[PDB]
């Protein structure tokens, strides 16, 4: 089944390509092979964001 | 504030 982190602080993307989100967010985890930047999705955009934003769900 | 951004690879 697929990964699911919830956001701890809101984060505003600075760069293409990075996912924004708030707190209490729900996010897809898509790739998380690097330690500090994953690829998730939310609300039907998908992009990248740091690890140190969000905690585990499932 | 929130965390600073980690490094991209």
């Amino acid at each position: 089944g697929p990964t699911y982190v919830q956001a701890l602080f809101d984060f505003d993307p600075q760069e293409d390509g990075e996912l924004g989100f708030r707190r209490g967010d729900f996010i897809h985890v898509m790739d998380n092979s690097d330690p500090n930047w994953w690829k998730g999705a939310c609300h039907g955009q998908t992009g990248m964001f740091p690890r140190n934003y969000v905690t585990a769900v499932n | 504030a929130p965390p600073p951004r980690p490094p991209k690879p």
